[PDB]
């Protein structure tokens, strides 16, 4: 807390407890647990090797000092420039402790996590649209299949290297009496705005040279 | 702070009892309920006349897109490309060359009025108030095409309007 | 080519085809597909019409923003056939009725009407024309629809020499009034009264094939002035469609209503075509020319009587 | 299975809460399975969200949750805000606040009401809809537009109130009770209404959280949970109101617990229109809120920085975090990536009725068909967010 | 290195034999596919379209690809069996609508600049 | 009495054009925000049910469809599907902006740039939503256009 | 001013015109081609010129927050008369 009405007053003993309780998840799985960090924002991050997804997600819904009973979200990051260009990512939350922890792992096309299901019941659905949108598989899962895309959708959306006007646009014929599809065309181009400033944003992220 | 909202505990004395026994077989809480609506049934309806009345609205109002003159007359908008820029649909359309007199001027100018998404940036951005959305909301058409405006329609809408966009500019330009 | 008209795009729906295309009656069942087919590659198209523009609305979808424009005009009137055919690339007369009326008789719809519509093309310098004739044309023949027809395919032969006339034969499809003639109007409510149909050889046509015929012919350059006729790639008898149709349609079957107000159904003359044999012309192209097959019967006929068909079917024999 | 049904709601009656195609195994008359289909509305927000800038993407919030539109963009302000490490001024946080409790009572109407509009109950969908005509004024005469106002953005808000607003929002409070207690008196004690939400729908409270849920499910079997209370955001933690906690879980306390919700919205209006403090709307931080027309059109700086946040919008530092809120339905939230480049790298939107609907089918088990009516009424879906 | 996880078929000998095996259930499922929409394509039809996309992806090599090709099949057969999909979305294998694409050079310069 | 064939088409033309919108049935399509609105011109203020338009019909009983709200790939067979189970007449009106060219949504995959591609579209309601008010005049904007009608004298001069 | 074209169209502003062969013009068949007549570039010419002392004015098309932003306007030269960028109006210093 200090006296500027234009910043964002610190809470640092919450960040403190963090700290403390980051090495307390790193020792106790160190098998698969790569990085633990912490933001300024108070929030703590897990890095796991993929396998521990049950270990690890298993582990904090039941330990007597983690308790994160409930699972607020489950999504994947897609980065092209990886070699495991897709990025799982964990939302566990506390109500017992009132806080909140971010598992996150690293996987690609062909390589299939474990359902979480069994750790959670509410990543049921949650994997059927990262299977959907982005084509990570997940093994064992009861029941896998596409959740948000049109039936057919010969793509995975939410890939980086997925054009935003799709490949085929539908449309009403009536020499057959029911909608098709076509290759697409638009009336209008989407106009593609270049925004990058040339300078320096912030000199604190700065990546070092090559 | 919390509190329990379904938690009574009914005591189990006879008049009680006899009172929730009375309400099964007399229907009295049902009787309770025809009562609420013979109430309503002799209030007044809220139900205003339209088009002989209208719904009250306020200067700040977002409706159909239009573009403004200078006291004088002459356009305010400058193609400075803000307002396509900002607008989020990508609704809008410019082109702009030196005009004759070289003065930075428009050629072409389309908004969608089918892309639009009525958000007001676009008369935000406006370095110059050219580009504004007037009080009017009923125009609509039997056509697609005709919900695409472009340079010619606009400037006639702000004509058309202008004796009252100023009107609510004058009294709302504070709060901006 | 005029400079606005250059071909761009890969004929979607929305890309540039290049082709300003007029279409005269083109509420009827045959032109939905040629306006369809147009809208398809996105050319250009005017529609005029006589009808309420409520009856104009399915065609909206088949055209992109700005490519269907529904004009008003009267066969009787030639002041607004000019406006429709100003500055058209291309136009096309499908203009016909199964019945006469008080307004307009078989001679005013397939005499006049077809011919006022080729002399303002001219006047106007319209570069191309599409007349649709009929393969039984013939002033010596029965059928005053036919012997209307007769006439209407030698002016416009003559007021535009270059102008491409057609004559399909008997045309089918979804809303085709002839395969759907035999399967309702024949037998409900009715007994067939098939007149000895022995001796008569049909050979209807795919309304597809024609529509697909048409195009082609507009792209083509040499096509002009040409004739041509459509016919299925197999003949039949009348008597053995019949039968046949009954079966896809599962009705039952016995071997062997007049002229009012609305749309009669069994007119006096539209009876002498079904009787009518088919004419064979060999010398004239075909749809085989146009880079278009003739679809058989067999494989189409399915869906059109499926409607039909309420809630293993040997194919027709054929006659050589 | 005995004989799966496939009941759409695709030919939608009069409920808007946008098209469900729904997939079943019923055994006879009691339904024994289910499994709704959702893709009938995903629009791909959360796709083109990477191609806008910040400022751009917030109408997309407004969108998602279309009857709880300014808690949406509040959800999504405290994250931009939260990344950008700056903090609204006092006098925008009471704001985003008094219009919070508003669209709480927007939200609750709609779901009280089309809940009973479901069930035929249908007078009492009226009513109160004349009250979200009222409150719709005040969304109108502050940001214009009725529904989608797009008035909370990062860094407060964008326009201050008008003269003679909190003087009339004050009139709308005082007569609101007043229409809560007609609405009771024709749901809570009826018999009918009981019969139809009493013992159905149960949820067990291991079973709620597991599945991942939150708000008025959480708390309607018992559990103790309110955002509001344990993680305030705003100024929740400077006003006073009572979570209501039901127990038996059924469908009835949830109707219980959302019309004492709505209860509780009042006394914290009547704690905010007393307590506005004055000062700026916005952040005085001129990179991150453009400046007013006043000092665009006479200063330097004050225009390059309105020419700027119009093209280009502002950057953001590197990072990713999850940002939530009790919103009328549930936890809301969004995990916002940002790489350092004024557009979103990546972001998922936490819908509640995402998890709600999911778990349907657990909730589903064993009861006639009919019920379903019931079920999925009381958690207040709205497939706006649900497929995004 | 080439250590990899697999999914289902640990080598090529493995994953054909799911392959076959899904062959038969699309070979088998065509008759009722064409009855159960009351598709206008004979049941010979569809099965010489089965073979194309299975023919298609003949020159694959990878065995977790096989085995992704694989389970994309069964969930477009489980919504085929289903009845979940439709009509429209039966046909779309077969492009009725679309015109003849050219091919050939020759064609290409004469329509267009798409190579 | 008397009058010529012209004028009798006329009047007895005129009933029925007043009576297909004097009893409008629409059905509703609340896929979307614009949904919300749709309630709202039905609520007490502007009571939509005032002018003959009820509230809910069969969708098979309907008289005019307005599409709420975006369309997307996956909804937009049944769309159709329910277009041609209308009986005729048949009036189909666009609401809101997403239902008239994909509105915020024109540039994404899986949402059909306006409904018009699907159905023939009679009247266009601009504006995310339409305010509620907005909404009511397209539908007394249609109901004069059927006013604009006359069958009966174009079959009269056939 | 609306000078037509031979052909019979107006032209704008703009100048566009659909010249006689294109087809484009086919639209305005049964409608009309909309045109604004208040041209602006003549509207500015009538507005007069305005005398001022120093060589520099400042301009902001009346009205200051609802006016185009403020910009100063050099008039040293006397050979020509100073014109606002935004606005348009003009400036000259006087017998000088
Ligand atoms: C002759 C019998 C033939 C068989 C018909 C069926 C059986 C008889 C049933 C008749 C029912 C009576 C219908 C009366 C309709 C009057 C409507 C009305 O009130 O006027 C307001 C209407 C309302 O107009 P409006 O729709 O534009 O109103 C706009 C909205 N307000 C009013 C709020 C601003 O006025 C009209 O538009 C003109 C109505 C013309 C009605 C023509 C039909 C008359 C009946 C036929 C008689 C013909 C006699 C021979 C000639
Ligand atoms: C109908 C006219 C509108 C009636 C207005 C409401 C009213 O006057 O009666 C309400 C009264 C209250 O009942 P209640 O709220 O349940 O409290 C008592 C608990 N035993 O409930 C009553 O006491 C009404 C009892 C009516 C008599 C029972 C019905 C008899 C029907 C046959 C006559
Ligand atoms: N099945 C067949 O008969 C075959 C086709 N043809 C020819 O193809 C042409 C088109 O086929 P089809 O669509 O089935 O014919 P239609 O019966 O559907 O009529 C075609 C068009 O002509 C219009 N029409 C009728 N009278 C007039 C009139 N006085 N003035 C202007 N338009 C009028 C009709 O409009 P409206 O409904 O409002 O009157 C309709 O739009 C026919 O002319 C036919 O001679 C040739 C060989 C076989
Ligand atoms: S209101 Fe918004 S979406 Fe509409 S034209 Fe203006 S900036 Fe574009
Ligand atoms: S922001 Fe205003 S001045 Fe700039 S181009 Fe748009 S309308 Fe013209
Ligand atoms: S048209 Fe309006 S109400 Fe409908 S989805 Fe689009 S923004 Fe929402
Ligand atoms: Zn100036």
């Amino acid at each position: 807390a200090d006296t500027r009405p234009t910043v964002r007053p610190r809470n640092d003993v919450a960040h403190k407890q963090l700290s403390a309780f980051g090495e307390y998840v790193a020792e106790i799985l160190p098998k698969y647990v790569q990085q633990v960090q912490v933001s300024c924002f108070n929030e703590l991050e897990i890095c796991i090797h993929p396998d521990g997804v049950i270990p690890v997600l298993t582990f904090l819904r039941d330990h007597s000092n983690a308790q994160f009973k409930s699972l607020a979200d489950l999504t994947a990051v897609d980065i092209p420039t990886r070699q495991n260009r897709f990025e799982i990512v964990y939302n566990l939350l506390s109500l017992r402790f009132n806080s909140r922890i971010r598992v996150k792992t690293y996987t690609d096309e062909l390589t299939p996590i474990e359902s979480s299901v069994p750790v959670y019941k509410a990543a049921n659905w949650y994997e059927r649209e990262i299977w959907d949108m982005f084509g990570v598989f997940f093994a064992n899962h009861p029941d896998l299949r596409r959740i948000l895309t049109d039936y057919g959708f010969e793509g995975h959306p939410f890939r980086k290297d997925f054009p935003l006007s799709g490949y085929v646009e539908l449309r009403y014929d009536d020499e057959v009496k029911r909608v098709v599809a076509e290759p697409v065309e638009l009336a209008q181009e989407f106009r593609k705005f270049d925004l990058n400033s040339p300078w320096e944003a912030f000199p604190a992220y700065r990546q070092p040279p090559e | 702070t919390y509190k329990y909202v379904n938690l009574r505990e009914p005591s189990m004395d006879m008049k009680s009892v006899t009172d929730r026994a009375a309400q099964t077989l007399l229907w009295t809480e049902l009787i309770r309920g025809l009562g609420m609506t013979l109430s309503y049934l002799f209030r007044e309806p809220a139900t205003i006349n339209y088009p002989f009345e209208k719904g009250p609205l306020s200067p700040r109002f977002r409706g159909e897109h239009a573009l403004r003159r200078y006291p004088s007359g002459e356009e305010r908008c400058i193609a400075c490309k803000l307002c396509e820029a900002v607008c989020p649909a990508q609704a809008i359309t410019i082109e702009a060359e030196p005009r004759a007199d070289g003065s930075r001027r428009t050629t072409r100018y389309d908004i969608d009025m089918t892309k639009c998404i009525y958000c007001g940036f676009c008369q935000e951005a406006c370095p110059v108030d050219a580009i504004v959305e007037g009080p009017n909301f009923e125009f609509s058409t039997e056509t697609h095409e005709e919900l695409l405006y472009n340079k010619e329609k606009l400037l006639n809408n702000g004509d058309k309007w202008e004796a009252e966009i100023a009107a609510n500019i004058q009294a709302d330009y504070l709060y901006r | 080519l005029h400079h606005a008209v250059i071909p761009h795009g890969k004929g979607g729906r929305s890309s540039v085809s290049g082709i300003v295309a007029t279409v005269f009656g083109a509420t009827g069942f045959l032109g939905r597909y040629v306006v369809n087919h147009l809208g398809r590659m996105g050319s250009q198209v005017i529609v005029p019409h006589r009808c309420e523009p409520y009856d104009t609305m399915h065609l909206r979808p088949m055209g992109d923003l700005g490519q269907i424009i529904f004009m008003d005009w009267n066969g009787r009137d030639k002041d607004s056939i000019r406006r429709a055919v100003e500055h058209s690339s291309v136009v096309i007369n499908l203009v016909g009725r199964e019945w006469e009326t008080q307004n307009f008789d078989f001679e005013d719809v397939f005499v006049k009407i077809p011919q006022a519509i080729a002399q303002v093309s001219k006047e106007a310098g319209v570069e191309k024309f599409i007349h649709i004739s009929h393969l039984n044309a013939d002033i010596k023949s029965s059928s005053k629809y036919l012997r209307s027809k007769a006439v209407g395919e030698k002016e416009v032969r003559e007021t535009f020499p270059e102008a491409t006339i057609i004559k399909p034969a008997e045309i089918f499809g979804r809303e085709d009034r002839f395969l759907n003639y035999f399967a309702n109007i024949r037998w409900f409510g009715g007994v067939p009264l098939i007149s000895l149909g022995k001796k008569t050889v049909k050979q209807p046509v795919y309304i597809v094939d024609v529509t697909k015929g048409i195009i082609n012919a507009i792209k083509d350059p040499d096509a002009r002035g040409k004739t041509f006729a459509f016919v299925g790639p197999s003949r039949y008898l009348l008597f053995d469609l019949v039968q046949y149709v009954f079966a896809v349609a599962h009705r039952p079957f016995l071997p062997y209503f007049e002229i009012s107000p609305f749309e009669p159904w069994t007119t006096r003359d539209k009876v002498e075509r079904i009787h009518t044999t088919d004419k064979i012309l060999p010398h004239l192209p075909g749809l085989e020319d146009l880079g278009v097959e003739a679809t058989p019967l067999e494989l189409k006929a399915i869906e059109v009587l499926r409607r039909h068909r309420t809630y293993d079917v040997q194919p027709a024999k054929t006659i050589p | 299975l005995v004989s799966n049904l496939t009941l759409n709601f695709g030919p939608q009656h009069p409920a808007a809460h946008g098209v469900l195609r729904l997939v079943m195994e019923l055994s006879g008359e009691m339904v024994r399975k289910c499994d709704p289909h959702i893709g009938l509305l995903h629009r791909g927000t959360e796709k083109l969200i990477e191609y806008k800038t910040y400022l751009q993407a917030l109408p997309y919030f407004d969108r998602l949750d279309y009857v709880s539109m300014m808690c949406n963009e509040q959800a999504y302000s405290l994250a931009v805000e939260k990344l950008l490490n700056i903090r609204p001024p006092p006098r925008a946080q009471w704001i985003r606040v008094l219009f919070g409790e508003i669209t709480r009572l927007l939200n609750h109407i709609m779901a009280v009401t089309t809940h009973a509009l479901d069930i035929g109950a249908m007078t009492p969908f009226f009513w109160m809809f004349e009250e979200r005509e009222k409150m719709f004024e005040f969304y109108e005469r502050v940001s214009g537009a009725r529904m989608h106002a797009a008035y909370v953005r990062p860094g407060g808000v964008h326009q201050d109130l008008p003269l003679g607003l909190m003087d009339d929002i004050y009139e709308f409070s005082k007569n609101f009770s007043l229409r809560i207690d007609e609405l009771e008196e024709m749901l809570t004690n009826n018999r009918i209404w009981r019969n139809r939400t009493v013992d159905i729908g149960i949820v067990t409270a291991e079973d709620a959280l597991n599945y991942g849920f939150s708000g008025v499910m959480l708390r309607g079997s018992g559990i103790q949970w309110d955002l509001r209370k344990t993680q305030p955001y705003d100024v929740y933690d400077q006003v006073e109101f009572d979570v209501p906690i039901g127990s038996r879980g059924d469908c009835y306390d949830r109707y219980l617990c959302r019309v004492e919700e709505m209860r509780q919205s009042i006394r914290i209006i009547s704690q905010c229109l007393n307590k506005m403090p004055p000062g700026e709307i916005k952040v005085d931080d001129a990179k991150v809120s453009p400046p007013k027309r006043a000092e665009m059109k006479t200063s330097m700086e004050s225009l390059i920085h309105h020419f700027k946040l119009y093209t280009e919008g502002y950057q953001v530092p590197p990072g990713a975090t999850y940002t939530a809120i009790e919103a009328p339905k549930g936890e809301f939230g969004v995990y916002l990536v940002s790489d350092g480049s004024s557009r979103p790298y990546r972001c998922k939107i936490k819908a509640p009725g995402f998890a709600h609907l999911a778990g349907l089918d657990k909730m589903s088990k064993g009861h006639m068909l009919a019920d379903v009516v019931a079920i999925i009424g009381t958690q207040d879906i709205v497939f706006g967010e649900v497929d995004r | 290195s080439t250590s990899v996880k697999p999914i289902f078929s640990r080598d090529m000998n493995e994953a054909k034999r799911r392959v076959r095996e899904l062959y038969r259930a699309w070979y088998r499922e065509v008759p009722n596919t064409v009855h159960l929409f009351q598709l206008d394509i004979s049941v010979k039809q569809g099965r010489d379209k089965v073979r194309e996309m299975f023919k298609k992806n003949a020159h694959i090599t990878d065995p977790r690809v096989v085995d992704l090709l694989v389970i994309k099949g069964k969930m477009e057969l489980e919504e085929t069996i289903k009845v979940w999909k439709q009509r429209t979305h039966v046909m779309r294998f077969f492009h009725e609508t679309e015109a003849p694409r050219p091919k050939d050079f020759l064609s290409k310069f004469y329509v267009g600049h798409d190579p | 009495p008397s009058s010529r064939g012209e004028y009798v088409v006329a009047k007895l033309d005129d009933l029925i054009n007043w009576a297909r919108r004097s009893s409008l049935w629409p059905m509703t399509f609340g896929l979307a925000c614009c949904a919300v609105e749709m309630m709202h011109m039905a609520a007490p203020r502007y009571d939509m049910d005032r002018f003959g338009v009820v509230f809910r019909a069969s969708p098979r009983q309907s008289d005019v469809m307005i599409v709420a709200g975006t369309l997307t790939n996956k909804m937009a067979p049944a769309l159709r599907k329910v277009y041609d189970q209308m009986p005729e007449p048949r009036y189909v009106v666009s609401m809101g902006s997403c239902a008239n060219g994909g509105g915020y949504y024109h540039y994404s995959y899986s949402v059909v740039r306006g409904c018009d591609r699907i159905v023939p579209v009679d009247i266009y309601v601009p504006g995310c939503p339409p305010t509620a008010e907005a909404l009511l005049y397209g539908i007394l904007q249609l109901q004069k256009k059927i006013k604009r009608e006359k069958r009966l004298r174009i079959w009269y001069r056939r | 001013g609306v000078r037509t074209s031979p052909t019979g169209e107006k032209v704008t502003h703009t100048g566009q015109v659909y010249d006689d062969g294109d087809y484009r013009k086919v639209r305005f068949v049964g409608r009309q081609k909309e045109v604004n007549e208040n041209f602006a570039i003549d509207l500015i010419a009538e507005q007069p010129v305005s005398q001022v002392g120093s060589r520099v004015i400042s301009c902001d098309g009346g009205g200051g927050a609802l006016g185009h932003p403020r910009v100063y306007i050099n008039l040293d030269k006397e050979t020509k008369t100073g014109t606002c960028g935004y606005c348009g109006l003009q400036f000259r210093q006087q017998h000088h």
